[PDB]
């Protein structure tokens, strides 16, 4: 419940995928996701490839960007 | 397809001006329970007179074929599958049954029938429970039998049983059969709470997003999650009993807790497939062939019951199906996809949208579909289905294969008032206690396609 | 001289039917078995309690 | 729920008459009355 | 062949041609019949109650 | 004086007073277990 | 467990994250003792200005 | 307007 977290993954084979979590560290965000989220049944999919901390003194700017392309499908 | 979370439920052991209503506001963004009391009263329900297991009759059929085990020549070395042709000339040979099923000068026929018919020269003679008839050929056959039609596995029916016209003796026999039987089992439930008005230690507040971020009535909620124990042990419930009739599991004291399987573990020992994508390929095929030997052409009408998510899930797969009708073109004259819609805003204004809600296959099959509430439960199904919803929405259940004349499921009930209430000053405790039981009486006639990721 | 007695049962036994397959028998004070017909397994209790 | 009263006779049905009195078995007496007190109240004072 | 549940106690049971008292007996068909007039009480004399 | 239209207005009136704790798709009511006080 | 398991559950459904859900509260027939609670629910305000 | 079956509920049901 202490800091804010940005994934960008792709789950296997079926797309890509962007999330945010609430966690206390970056090995229970991959948890929160993993469980709660839409691939519940098939976790082993989830494949997350980058984690950083919603930091604020920015405030502007991106935290994630995965575009699916007509050549990747 | 993604989620953005809408609520959180917190429990309270982790945390008056004036006001604009008197009725206090629940949101749309918050999940709601759900009772089971509009499926468990679907079903009718039945008095018995006391708590002890109960038993009824069951009626099969009569027709049989007896299996060939092995066949013989007439020396009584054991024909194998590349062995030349059997009863060459119609020479005798014979033929090894595990039981006594026909008789003395009886015709019998092989998986090809009427074109090698053998002809039996005598009664059983037994080896341990084996029948041993010493067979030969009754069609005319020059050839004999080839040695395929004579293996292990091969079904055996009767024919008749012919004479000559003159000085004949007897031949021939009868035969019969018998019925069998099945019980069921009952459960106990029992509730307590520590208890006036007012809330007790186990709460859970909800907080709902939005941008910028009263009294309890025990004797209402006390019935309403004992209305959820009945709920949840009729529908939702299981067994623990052995094969030899032992319970596994044992009470505070000493005695077995005696539980009995619910609608949903008693449904679920036949007709039951686990499917990974649901395709009218898997839908249509099992339903003919429970459909091609159990029921007439005209009863053939089944209702699917199904979710929310589940009716999306039929509606764009028969519209992949009719996609794919190469002969026919839809038009909109007859579908109707676009209408007619009188608005202000044009005089020929139109309108768009259709589902596809029935699906009607060959041999009078009719596959109907309807969306029963219970499976959208937030509360109990908790694993996810990518496409939107809890993935028990996917499941469809077939209820009500065919006409009976007696309802197949009910729900068991002792005469009168089979509940019980209990108050304990000391500590002030309401103690509950209730019994119950759902029969379901032939589980051939209820069908489920269950999604794989709730399996095992 | 003070005496006192007391008997246990389950809770379940309130009616409790008896299928008999053999009768079932209420003792007698004089020592003999009397064959009876009722079927409630509590009625044959409270004979034996007094 | 209380069902719809406006009906034609012939569309009041034994079921609908039932529906009538499941729904006034789900009434909890706790609830809104403009110039009654509360029973909670009133069984104080006798 | 198989079973309706996990506790079915009968399976279809069948026969061909001569049927004998055990034939019919061992299809649950054939009871002993319960002599309800007969009764024996067990003579003695009762000093109870004395 | 009152129409069909306007009998239909007094009949599909939000009525917390004439409604039902479980409603149409199953979905339980929670403020049949509270008390105002 | 309950449900007859004689092999018992995966080391995989049992993990942190799976959510569990209350059922209902069975005991045996004879002598059994008190079982399960009750849950509840707290209200939350919101608010506007002049 | 009480049916038989009405009876046996006012009947089976307890006095207890």
């Amino acid at each position: 419940a202490m800091q804010l977290w940005v994934m960008e993954y792709e789950v296997t084979g079926i797309g890509k995928g962007c999330a945010m979590c609430k966690a206390i560290n970056p090995q229970q965000a991959e948890m929160l996701l993993k469980s709660n989220g839409i691939y519940n049944g098939s976790s082993y999919l989830y494949k997350v490839t980058r984690i950083e901390q919603v930091i604020v003194p920015p405030c502007n700017g991106l935290m994630a960007e995965q575009v699916v392309t007509y050549k990747d499908v | 397809a993604g989620k953005l979370g809408k609520f959180q439920m917190l429990g309270f052991q982790h945390w008056a001006p004036q006001k604009a209503t008197n009725l206090m506001v629940q949101l749309l963004a918050f999940y709601r329970g759900k009772s089971l009391d509009t499926f468990l009263n679907s079903f009718p329900t039945r008095e018995f007179e006391d708590d002890n297991e109960y038993y009824w009759d069951v009626i099969g059929s009569s027709r049989r074929n007896i299996p060939l085990v092995e066949a013989r020549d007439e020396n009584g070395v054991v024909v194998a599958a590349n062995a030349a042709n059997v009863g060459v000339g119609t020479s005798p040979f014979y033929l090894v049954f595990p039981e006594d099923w026909f008789a003395d000068g009886e015709v019998i026929v092989g998986n090809l029938n009427q074109v090698y018919p053998f002809r039996i020269l005598g009664d059983a003679r037994m080896e341990g429970t084996n029948a041993v008839y010493k067979v030969e050929l009754m069609g005319g056959n020059t050839q004999g039998v080839p040695a395929e039609r004579l293996q292990q596995g091969e079904r055996f029916s009767i024919e008749f049983a012919p004479v000559e016209k003159e000085l004949s003796r007897k031949v021939g026999d009868v035969r019969f059969t018998s019925p069998v039987s099945m019980r069921n089992e009952w459960t106990t439930i029992r509730i307590q709470h520590k208890v006036g008005n007012k809330l007790n230690k186990k709460l859970a507040m909800g907080i709902p997003m939005v941008r910028n971020l009263w009294m309890h009535y025990v004797d209402w909620e006390v019935e309403l999650q004992f209305d959820e124990y009945k709920n949840n042990a009729m529908a939702w419930g299981t067994s623990n009993r052995n094969l030899n009739g032992e319970y596994m599991n044992f009470g505070k004291s000493g005695n077995a807790i005696k539980t009995g399987a619910g609608i949903f573990e008693q449904t679920e020992v036949a007709n039951t497939m686990y499917y990974n994508t649901f395709s009218l390929k898997l839908l249509e095929d099992a339903l003919y062939e429970l459909s091609a030997s159990k029921l007439a052409m005209d009863d053939r009408l089944f209702v699917i019951k199904t979710g929310e998510r589940g009716a999306i899930q039929f509606h764009k797969e028969v519209l992949k199906t009719v996609s794919g009708w190469t002969t026919f073109v839809l038009d909109n004259n007859s579908t109707r996809v676009v209408e007619k819609v009188q608005s202000r805003l044009h005089s020929n204004a139109l309108s768009a949208g259709f589902q596809f809600v029935e699906y009607k296959a060959p041999n009078g099959v009719r596959v109907r579909l309807d969306v029963d509430p219970f499976y959208d439960d937030p509360v109990r199904n908790k694993i996810l289905h990518p496409m939107g919803g809890v993935a028990f929405s996917y499941r469809y259940d077939i209820w009500y294969i065919g006409t009976m004349d007696q309802p197949n499921i009910f729900k068991c009930k002792i005469k009168g008032d089979n509940e019980y209430r209990g108050y304990q000053w000391g500590s002030a405790v309401i103690h509950r206690m209730a019994t119950l039981g759902v029969c379901v009486l032939d589980p051939t006639r209820t069908m489920s396609l269950i999604p794989a990721i709730l399996q095992g | 001289t003070t005496i006192r007695i007391q008997h246990k049962v389950a809770g379940n036994k309130l009616n409790k039917k008896l299928a008999m397959g053999i009768p079932m028998v209420r003792n007698l004070e004089s020592g003999k078995q009397v064959k009876d017909t009722a079927n409630m397994w509590m009625h044959y209790v409270d004979w034996e309690v007094e | 729920n209380f069902p719809r009263q406006m009906l034609p006779f012939s569309k009041k049905t034994k079921q609908w008459r039932k529906d009538c009195l499941l729904w006034a078995n789900q009434k909890t007496f706790f609830n809104y009355s403009l110039v009654r007190k509360s029973v909670i109240h009133k069984k104080i004072n006798y | 062949a198989g079973k309706l549940g996990k506790f079915q106690m009968l399976g279809f049971q069948h026969w061909k041609g001569l049927t004998s008292d055990n034939h019919l007996g061992a299809i649950f068909q054939q009871a002993p019949q319960k002599a309800t007039n007969l009764m024996v009480q067990l003579l003695a004399f009762y000093r109870g109650k004395s | 004086v009152l129409s069909p239209k306007d009998i239909k207005y007094i009949e599909t009136m939000p009525d917390y007073i004439g409604q039902g704790a479980v409603d149409q798709m199953d979905n339980i009511d929670e403020r049949y277990g509270f008390v105002n006080q």
